């Protein structure tokens, strides 16, 4: 908020000037009264011109100040929301800030305007007549106590009624969301009875709400009438005494009315400001809670005493002294216990988390030293849970790309992944937009889209896993055939964590891990024709 | 600015 | 159109039982308006008298009496109207909810729950403000205006012509401003919803975004949405201020034209000082009512539209068949399927069943196996009179199932759902769901039939505890055994199991398939594997909608 | 403006 410290200051000037310009209609009015009892037109014309000029200037200044304040507040709100969302996304609520900022800004503006007005009115009244101002100040608190007491009770009753209505609403939505069971058990009358019983409780509160409303209205009217009468009596007696004229009394009466209105507005506005200020601290607290240049990688990776764990604590490690290694141009697969959590190794391959020990340098360079922008487009692959975003298919199949690929390149990537048929069969070509969060997607289509998104970037390492698990048997066979038929076995490194032994049959060197480290391995034929884990799994 | 119940 | 008149008549008829309250409200409103109209006249006469104690005292007393009476009526009317509004709201909600329960299952399969919640929570309140709020303010506001202008014409037949000429320049401006605001608000709402959709999409696909490191693009898209919304916010904030400036300038001008003309008329000799004061008060006061009348008349149409939208749901006709009446005393339990074919109305002309035919017997425990695209669920559902078969017929004891009473049928035949659903009531209320009355002895007997007592009996007070919302505190296996106990508490004659053994114990399934509720009562079990073969007396496979 | 029920 500091960066806009100048503009706001300008606003804080203009309002003050406006608050002095609008106090010319009452004052001169009294002057006109003092003119009508002492009957030239020169003074009348002078008063008229002064009043008109001051009022016009006040209106213009108020307009300009409001424009400046709104323009600044819009930018502040947008910047705050952007920062909040960025922090939330990188951390791994949003609508709360959006619904809070407008209310906070509006209430703060109204509070400032009416506070300045009230200060100016009190000052001019005090300069006018000290005794009447003292009387008004003395009698203000005594006549502004009971209405607040009644209003708090009325507000409590209103909020109770609204909460009861919300409870009944759910009592109804829960019933209506499970219609097949209700119809099956023939229990519609029970639901109707429950709803009626819920409404019979609000029927009781509504009467007291109405009574409180009526009493509050009566109290407000009585206080409003009493306040004015109390000062009118003393003003009349003072005027009759002859110490002051009638015009001064008229000006004071108008000033007192405006001052009371300003005080009442301020009292009505303040609680909302307090609530919004208290609420913004929660958002604040929630928000407040360099690499070497890479050129090319040959696909050679290896690990020595590598360890990784969950972010919750380093004691949830799923690896201990691993020795995984995949040769460039060779495709290999890994196996292990279901509860061992070996899948995190794939995340370790994507540089999502730094190693807890040892090193995981690949292609002769440290793993976390390369640039993040170029590494993510050369070491990633299809995810474990295929999905399609709400963007266009031509953009969904190339998400996270610095430069949008050409139509021919996209078609070639889809064909290499088998997704060309899906693109051709989709209506309106690649310009069609897929449903948000895969609302209308299919397993085979999702697998094809994931494979295309993986292969579009020409990765130097493959971390494809669980893609065929969601895909069909025919799609899995096609993916395996494409992987096996790539030029010179794709001439790159693949470390796929396959779910079926059909893909692991042609593995260059299969391996299985236990206890956080690789415990067995070798050729697939040797593993399946010996005491290895693969043969035991096949026989079992 | 002036207030308005709305 | 005439549709608005029809809706207005329906809304009038909905408030028929509120005559004793509306009469008092419309009496107090008239009293308050008549009291508030006459005060400035007596103020002016007092001012004229000051410039004879009897007349002064009379005027003061009358002014005080009118002020007090108006103050009282202005609160009595508000209380009465608030009570009337509340009554109308509570009356309409019950009718809306009780009309929806009779609809067919396709209506709920099609309509999103968000629309139902919106109708039952928001529009039923908007349509309830029509009579107590809009038709009240409009009436008093218009009447007050008529009275003020009558008094102004009485005081001075010449000065009122200027206000009569000035009024259109205010009416047109208010109309234009309201028209612009009503569309700016909805544009802002649409922009906000579109902005929130981006965050929702980012949340939905978080794993892929973190895997690819594409946060720097989602942030940019969100910033673009925010920058698109900020412009609409600024436009609205500018339009308001412009309207306020125009209003202030116009009023000062009118007052100065009024003040100058009034003074020039008084110095001639055709007017007095109190008369000028009263005329100034009236002319100052008329404008606020003139503006609020336009505001309220513009606002009423939204309530009328909301009422139309609510009434369009409770007037729709259902698709249930003709109600039945038959209710025999002892059902034999023989069920036959004859050339049954079915197509979902939501996705028509894509049949799931093609001439299915089979026969069931009391002791013949028949098992259905085969995936058929999960079509085993459809044959189970239509055996409970939940859907009507488009071809063939299904009959119970040589009579169609649709000919039996709705209340009677679901006592003899009951099925367990594939995914059990539990309600937020107590344990006892869930077991005895749908029954008129039950005894705790039966609940223990029903619970012991499913071995669920091993969990229920550790819990304090036994069966009177509150189950978590939609069974939140229960485990997947625990919910299965609770749903089973909900069936044998009813003593069924025909039993249908939707692969309960997939989560429940196989031995428990055998006991449920061989107890008194299954010794001579027809049992049909659905299995995803050959596990049902160990007891099935008539195994039946069906694929592509055709039986094996 | 001035909506009091």
């Amino acid at each position: 908020l500091g960066s806009e410290t100048r503009r706001l200051s300008l606003f804080l000037v203009l309002v003050v000037l406006s608050s002095l310009g609008e106090m010319a209609i009452p004052f001169f009015t009294g002057r006109l009264t003092d003119w009508i009892l002492q009957d030239s037109a020169d003074t009348f014309t002078r008063n008229l011109t002064l009043m008109s000029i001051l009022t016009i200037a006040s209106a213009v200044l108020e307009f300009v100040g409001d424009g400046i304040y709104n323009n600044t507040m819009g930018h502040v709100h947008s910047h705050l929301q952007g920062e909040v969302f960025g922090a939330v996304l990188r951390q791994e609520v949003t609508e709360d800030t959006s619904t809070l900022s407008d209310s906070l800004s509006e209430n703060l503006s109204l509070f400032l305007w009416y506070l300045v007005r009230g200060l100016c009115l009190l000052g001019i009244m005090l300069w006018g007549s000290v005794s009447l101002t003292m009387v008004t100040l003395i009698t203000l608190p005594l006549l502004f106590l009971l209405p607040k007491k009644v209003g708090k009770w009325y507000q409590l009753l209103e909020v109770q009624v609204r909460e009861s209505l919300a409870k009944s609403s759910q009592v109804a939505i829960e019933a209506l969301s499970a219609m097949p069971t209700v119809r099956s058990f023939a229990n519609e009358e029970g639901e109707a009875q429950k709803f009626r019983e819920k409404l019979q409780e609000i029927k009781t509160l509504n009467q007291k709400e109405a009574v409180a409303y009526a009493v509050n209205s009566w109290t407000t009217s009585i206080s409003g009438m009493l306040l004015k009468v109390g000062i009118l009596y003393i003003g009349g007696q003072l005027v009759t005494s002859g110490a002051v004229s009638s015009g001064n009394l008229v000006t004071f009466v108008l000033y007192q009315m405006q001052f009371t209105q300003a005080v009442e507005v301020l009292l009505s506005i303040y609680p909302r400001v307090q609530k919004a200020v208290g609420s913004s601290e929660k958002i604040f607290e929630y928000l407040d809670r360099g690499l070497l240049t890479p050129l090319h990688l040959e696909g050679l990776v290896q690990f020595q005493d590598v360890s990784f764990a969950y972010p919750n604590r380093p004691d949830v490690l799923v690896l201990q002294g691993l020795t995984f290694t995949l040769r460039p141009g060779e495709v290999t697969a890994l196996v292990g216990p279901n509860g061992s959590g070996k899948s995190t190794v794939a995340a370790l391959l994507q540089n999502l988390y730094q190693p807890t020990g040892g090193q995981l340098l690949l292609d002769g360079k440290p793993l976390p030293q390369y640039e993040h922008r170029y590494l993510h487009r050369q070491v990633a692959a299809v995810g474990q849970e295929p999905q399609v975003f709400g963007r266009s298919l031509q953009e969904n199949i190339a998400y996270g790309l610095t430069q949008k690929p050409t139509m021919e390149e996209i078609t070639a990537a889809a064909v290499k992944s088998g997704a060309h048929s899906f693109i051709s069969g989709l209506p309106q070509g690649y310009d069609t937009e897929v449903d948000e969060a895969g609302s209308q997607l299919s397993g085979g289509q999702r697998q094809a889209v994931a494979l295309a998104r993986a292969l579009i970037r020409k990765p130097c390492v493959l971390i494809l896993d669980d893609a065929t698990s969601a895909l069909d048997a025919n799609s899995q066979l096609q993916v395996e055939q494409l992987l096996y038929e790539s030029p010179e076995r794709y001439s790159r490194s693949v470390l796929l964590i396959t779910q079926h032994l059909s893909l692991v049959e042609q593995a260059d060197h299969i391996l299985f891990l236990e206890g956080g480290a690789i415990r067995e391995g070798g050729t697939h034929q040797q593993l399946m024709e010996k005491k290895g884990c693969y043969w035991a799994m096949v026989q079992a | 600015r002036r207030y308005s119940t709305e | 159109q005439v549709n608005n008149k029809v809706l207005m008549w329906r809304l009038l008829k909905l408030s028929r039982p509120d005559l004793p309250l509306l009469v008092a409200a419309f009496f107090f409103l008239v009293l308050a308006v008549l009291g508030e109209t006459l005060i400035p006249h007596y103020s002016g006469r007092v001012i004229d008298i000051l410039g004879d104690p009897h007349a002064f005292a009379s005027a003061i007393f009358f002014m005080c009496l009118f002020s007090f009476g108006s103050s009282l009526s202005a609160g009595c009317r508000g209380g009465c109207f608030t009570y009337t509004m509340s009554r109308i709201n509570l009356r309409i909600r019950e009718q809306l909810f009780s009309s929806l329960l009779r609809q067919d299952l396709g209506f709920f399969q099609e309509t999103k729950t968000g629309e139902l919640n919106s109708r039952l929570s928001s529009d039923t309140t908007l349509m309830s403000n029509w009579l107590p709020l809009n038709a009240n303010v409009l009436l008093r506001s218009l009447v007050k205006v008529v009275g003020l202008y009558g008094f102004m014409l009485s005081i001075s037949p010449r000065l009122t012509l200027l206000s009569l000429l000035h009024m259109p320049f205010t009416i047109a401006a208010e109309k234009v401003y309201n028209t612009r605001h009503q569309e700016v608000l909805r544009e802002i709402q649409d922009a906000v919803a579109r902005a929130g959709q981006v965050v929702r999409e980012a949340v939905g696909g978080l794993q892929t975004v973190r895997s690819f490191g594409a946060e720097e693009h989602e942030v940019c898209r969100y910033k673009e949405a925010l920058e698109q919304c900020r412009q609409l916010y600024w436009r609205r904030d500018l339009e308001r201020a412009l309207y306020l400036l125009v209003r202030r300038v116009l009023h000062l001008g009118v007052q100065m034209l009024m003040l100058s003309c009034g003074l020039q008329q008084m110095q001639d000799g055709e007017l007095t000082q109190g008369s000028l004061l009263s005329f100034m008060i009236y002319q100052e006061s008329v404008g606020s009512y003139v503006q609020t009348l336009v505001y309220i008349y513009g606002d009423m149409l939204s309530n009328v539209g909301a009422a139309e939208k609510v009434f369009s749901y409770m007037d729709r006709q259902p698709n249930l068949p003709s109600p039945g009446t038959l209710a025999p005393t002892t059902l034999q339990g023989v069920v036959k399927f004859q050339d049954v074919s079915f197509a979902y109305p939501n996705r028509p002309d894509r049949p799931v069943l093609k001439g299915l035919t089979f026969t069931l017997r009391p002791g013949e425990v028949t098992a259905l196996v085969g995936p058929n695209g999960s079509g085993k669920s459809t044959v189970a559902a239509l055996l409970q009179n939940l859907y009507q078969p488009t071809g063939g017929q299904v009959l119970l004891d040589e009579k169609p199932i649709s000919q039996y009473e709705h209340c009677y049928l679901h006592s003899q035949v009951v099925s367990v759902g594939q995914e059990p659903v539990l309600f937020s009531g107590s344990v006892r209320n869930n077991i005895a769901y749908g029954l008129q009355s039950c005894e705790d002895d039966k609940v223990m007997a029903a619970a012991q039939a499913a071995h669920a007592d091993d969990f229920i009996q550790e819990m304090e007070h036994g069966i009177y505890t509150d189950v978590g919302e939609k069974g939140s505190q229960l485990a997947a296996g625990q919910k299965q055994r609770l749903a089973i106990a909900r069936a044998l508490v009813r003593d069924p004659r025909v039993l249908i199991l939707d692969e309960a053994t997939s989560a429940l114990d196989v031995q428990c399934e055998q006991a449920l398939q061989d107890w008194n509720s299954r010794g001579d009562r027809t049992v049909l079990v659905i299995a995803h594997r050959l596990q049902t073969v160990q007891r099935a007396h008539q195994i039946l496979v069906l694929q592509e909608g055709k039986l094996q």
